[PDB]
RNA sequence: UUUCAAGUCGAUGGAAGUUUGAGGCAAUAACAGGUCUGUGAUGCCCUUAGACGUUCUGGGCCGCACGCGCGCUACACUGACGGAGCCAGCGAGUAUAAGCCUUGGCCGAGAGGUCUGGGAAAUCUUGUGAAACUCCGUCGUGCUGGGGAUAGAGCAUUGUAAUUGUUGCUCUUCAACGAGGAAUUCCUAGUAAGCGCAAGUCAUCAGCUUGCGUUGAUUACGUCCCUGCCCUUUGUACACACCG
């Protein structure tokens, strides 16, 4: 072993995402963004947007610019649970189906980089007996 | 509009891309030899097209 | 009567040849040769951490010897092996692409080998003339 | 040209072409010596054809084989009967047929394959089973 | 364009006629005086197509194992280009058909 | 899990292995194992060296099987 | 190249990151007993810290052994390439890292949870202990 | 040997002496066997504009306390790895496309990427330099360097789209399994068993089939004991024929 300690710190907290904390993610442009995550992400922006990912984003952006006390930008529905979240679209609420119903999610900080898609499951849970 | 939507997802490198020359199936096709057919409508064909069982 | 290297056998030729490239030390071996493992079907890294770029190196030279513009896609080929997929049936799997392409690289500057025309890489000139040497130091015992 | 005659020895797939030409005994097995027939622990395989007879018989002719087709093994069954398949018919032409009556009597008196090709060939495969004659296992 | 080494290619599925058509001209090639090669007997080609019999799926597990085969002959011939071209019509076969590249 | 063959030589079990191995009809990696108590890596290196030391004379040579005797 | 002797050198068992291994082991394979270690890991940190992978854990002095946890501690310093680590492109600082025996499942834990709060597909079949890959279970994973 | 017949068993010759080996075709009737989910094959019934037609988006056919069937890895030393040796056959392959087989060169640990060229093919990929296998080493009976599930993090490929990880690669994690009860399957010579390769599906995915070849046996070459079927005799009140 040699030796172990166990201290620890934090410089102001904050949450990040692969070295950048907060405050920089958000306003960094998607294009920016994507060249720091997973490889399937990666790989998805240079294979081209076709209009169904882009369109979401802007009507994401208009339904926060409807409310300026500062609460919650009220849901956007929709069916492409292939979009990727990017840090553009943090806390703003979105339905995603399941094939059945309108999954309501809220975009907390720590699920960008994932398939909108994940957190809706399209399944009812087995239950025996 | 509606000419953008019907008919509009991709069929191509599909199963649904192609089809029997004779039956419009999708199920059971044949592509060697750029035959195009399904298995079914093959045998029905096999003596016409030129193919014969010996062994 | 002369001697050929088709003349004496080949596993310990190439013992005697990864001697001679190791003490002559003019080979210009690559900076991971004690990281990498030889292919991706395989599972750990040679065994014989010093020498084992040596020995490969001479094992490409006697398999080129006998034949005519092998190319190095064939060379991933021939050291590939069967890889142990877990619980699926074995397959074979080439070798690593760029172990292959640097001794190719690494001993056409050493003088033995040369790209030949049509593809592949030829023997040299001077390719022949010091491998059929390498062949009479090694039976005389 | 010279005394020149040319054979071939066969078992699965391997093919061995003998070339036998008049000479200072010169055995060669794709361009390399008899003496490092790899499968070593039959390298008497081929070595049957040679002490059989006496090394006598090999000072006036030398022997330029090659080998294609099947496997490691089935390509030593090869080479072996190439040799032997090639000595008798150098006899048959350039040495009194007295001689050649004589040597095809010792290889066929200790081995058949050293001089006749072996006929069988693998059996085609039968579906409903993973093989020639084995089926798929069967449940009631 | 005159004297020419040519080449003719003769493939179909059956032997008999692609053989008398090699036959004719090697036979018409031998009162003319001229050099031919051939005929060169390419290896036949085995299409092979394996089906299951059932069209439906019910049954011991049976296949049908279809065949077609592919004969393909060249002849090479030294002779002017108007000269062969005439001996092909000559020795025209509905079977078989015939490609000439110089 | 009784085997607890023994890896690391000493100096008790050296000498009594050049007192040992002359008195077998027939030695090899698993006679090394059996009687000695020491390990197969172990017994392979002793093998190489007793044969180069001229106590041991090489009957066969092969990767997986030695076959050694005596050389008295 | 050839047997040797020693007294009182060998020591029979060894305490590495806090975890107990075998002295009587080759040093590639022993090491492979630590948490976070694999064959193809071990195999390089002896190769970096001029270890011949020929001794035993007991041969090994204290000078070979703190040379060595200070390389897995520390492996980028050692010319190890990135793509050879255990955690690289880290979720939080973005650096490559490996980390070991009383560290991985902490970090591995925290991954749990960073799935559970955030109540992805991935992370809720993992609560429920079943295959989150995709592998059916109507046949498979049958014992308890 | 034999009814001296049909034949059978031994030798000799022979490439071949088990119908020479293997298949393809295959009679009289029959089954409520399976398919209208192959058909622009069909009768009838249902539906036919709020379609059960057809199309778009998304999900599902994978969903998991469980029983059963076809299989793949293995439980090690007749072995794992690490280097070295290095041999087949059956086959396929494209154009203004909608993109085929892809060598050779150059990058990359890999997976893979890129630039040229060959091949509509006995010409080029290709000798498909395949794997078991052989030689020399490390390991040393240890849930071990057997075994590689499960899972974490990361790198590429295909595809509009990979989340419920398509697949591939890298590191790490390293579970049951220490040869399996009652039962039961397949098999007689290049056969069984291993071992891979190609073609079909196929944008991607082969633990599947259809074939092909490499290494290559043990044990019968007999019988009706079990099981199934056929024949002969027999009983029958059945003939829609014991599902009587
Ligand atoms: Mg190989
Ligand atoms: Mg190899
Ligand atoms: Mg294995
Ligand atoms: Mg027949
Ligand atoms: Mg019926
Ligand atoms: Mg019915
Ligand atoms: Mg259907
Ligand atoms: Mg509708
Ligand atoms: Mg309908
Ligand atoms: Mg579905
Ligand atoms: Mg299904
Ligand atoms: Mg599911
Ligand atoms: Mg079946
Ligand atoms: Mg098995
Ligand atoms: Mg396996
Ligand atoms: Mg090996
Ligand atoms: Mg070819
Ligand atoms: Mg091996
Ligand atoms: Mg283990
Ligand atoms: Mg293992
Ligand atoms: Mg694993
Ligand atoms: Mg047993
Ligand atoms: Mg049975
Ligand atoms: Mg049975
Ligand atoms: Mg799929
Ligand atoms: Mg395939
Ligand atoms: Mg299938
Ligand atoms: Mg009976
Ligand atoms: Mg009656
Ligand atoms: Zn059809």
């Amino acid at each position: 072993m040699v030796d172990a300690t166990a201290p620890k710190k934090r410089t102001f907290k904050q949450f990040s995402f692969k070295g950048v904390d907060l405050k920089d993610l958000v306003e960094m442009p998607t294009e920016e963004f994507t060249k720091l995550c997973g490889a399937r992400v990666r790989r998805r922006f240079s294979r081209g947007l076709d209009s169904k990912p882009m369109g979401l984003i802007k009507k994401l952006r208009a339904a926060r610019a409807a409310t300026e006390p500062n609460e919650r930008p009220a849901v956007v529905k929709t069916h492409l649970r292939n979009m990727i979240v990017v840090p553009e679209m943090i806390g703003s609420v979105v339905g995603v189906y399941n094939g059945k119903v309108f999954n309501t999610v809220e975009i907390k900080p720590e699920m960008v980089g994932h398939y909108l898609g994940e957190f809706s499951i399209t399944y009812t849970p087995v239950r025996h007996g | 509009a509606h000419e953008n939507v019907w008919f509009s997802h991709p069929r191509n490198f599909g199963k649904g891309s192609r089809q029997c020359r004779h039956c419009s199936s999708h199920s059971g096709l044949i592509r060697k030899y750029g035959l195009d057919l399904c298995r079914q409508c093959f045998r029905e064909k096999a003596a016409d097209i030129g193919f014969n069982k010996y062994r | 009567p002369g001697v050929s290297v088709r003349d004496v056998p080949a596993q310990d030729f190439i013992n005697a040849y990864a001697q001679f490239l190791q003490r002559q030390g003019k080979l210009e071996v690559p900076g991971y040769v004690d990281i990498v493992k030889t292919s991706a079907g395989n599972d750990l890294p040679p065994q014989e951490a010093e020498t084992w770029f040596y020995k490969r190196a001479a094992s490409i030279a006697r398999h080129i010897y006998l034949r005519k513009q092998v190319g190095v896609g064939a060379l991933n080929k021939l050291y590939g092996g069967a890889k142990n997929r877990g619980f699926r049936p074995h397959k074979h799997v080439d070798a690593s692409g760029s172990i292959n392409r640097k001794c190719v690289q690494a001993l056409q500057k050493i003088g033995v080998l040369e790209i030949s025309p049509k593809g592949g890489r030829r023997i040299s000139e001077n390719g022949q003339r010091d491998l059929d040497r390498i062949a009479a130091q090694t039976l005389e015992e | 040209s010279t005394q020149s005659v040319q054979t071939f020895g066969k078992k699965k797939t391997a093919t061995a072409v003998a070339h036998v030409k008049a000479g200072k005994g010169l055995i060669k097995i794709n361009g390399s010596p008899i003496t490092l027939v790899q499968p070593e622990i039959l390298r008497f395989k081929v070595y049957e054809p040679l002490t059989l007879v006496g090394l006598d018989k090999f000072q006036g002719i030398d022997i330029r084989v090659k080998v294609t087709g099947g496997g490691h093994v089935s390509q030593v069954y090869a080479i072996r009967q190439a040799i032997a398949k090639g000595l008798v018919a150098y006899h048959q032409k350039y040495v009194d047929e007295a001689s050649k009556n004589e040597l095809k009597k010792i290889f066929a008196s200790y081995d058949k394959t050293l001089l006749v090709a072996d006929s069988r060939r693998m059996e085609p495969k039968k579906f409903g089973g993973r093989g020639a004659r084995a089926r798929f296992q069967k449940s009631y | 364009q005159q004297i020419h080494k040519i080449r003719i290619t003769l493939t179909s599925t059956k032997v008999k006629q692609l053989e008398n058509v090699s036959a004719n001209i090697i036979r018409n090639a031998a009162q003319y005086n001229i050099v031919k090669k051939g005929p060169v007997r390419m290896p036949t080609k085995v299409l092979k197509i394996t089906t299951r019999k059932t069209p439906n799926g019910e049954g011991s597990k049976t296949w049908d194992a279809y065949e077609m085969r592919i004969h393909k002959r060249v002849i090479d011939l030294q002779a002017p280009a108007s000269t062969v071209k005439r001996i092909t019509q000559i020795t025209i076969e509905p079977g078989v058909d015939v490609e000439v590249t110089i | 899990d009784k085997a607890q063959h023994i890896v690391i030589l000493d100096q008790e079990k050296y000498d009594r292995i050049l007192k040992d191995v002359p008195t077998y009809k027939y030695v090899s990696v698993s006679v090394l194992v059996d009687r000695l108590k020491i390990g197969g890596s172990l017994a392979r290196v002793a093998l190489r060296q007793l044969e180069e030391d001229g106590i041991i004379t090489p009957v066969l040579k092969h990767s997986k099987q030695a076959i050694y005797t005596r050389a008295q | 190249p050839l047997v040797v002797q020693e007294q009182g050198s060998f020591q029979h068992i060894l305490r590495l990151l806090n975890t107990n291994i075998d002295g009587r082991i080759k040093i590639m394979y022993a090491l492979t007993k630590i948490r976070g270690v694999g064959r193809r890991y071990a195999n390089l940190v002896c190769k970096k810290a001029d270890v011949e992978l020929t001794k035993r854990a007991g041969e090994l002095t204290q000078e070979e052994l703190e040379r060595i946890v200070t390389i897995m501690q520390n492996p980028t310093n050692y010319k190890i390439p990135a793509w050879f680590l255990n955690r690289q492109k880290d979720q939080v600082d973005g650096k490559d890292y490996h980390v070991l025996a009383n560290n991985l499942e902490s970090k591995l834990r925290d991954d749990l949870e960073r799935l559970k709060k955030i109540r992805s597909h991935r992370g809720i079949r993992h609560f429920w202990g079943l295959k989150v890959r995709g592998q059916h279970t109507k046949t498979t994973s049958r014992g308890r």
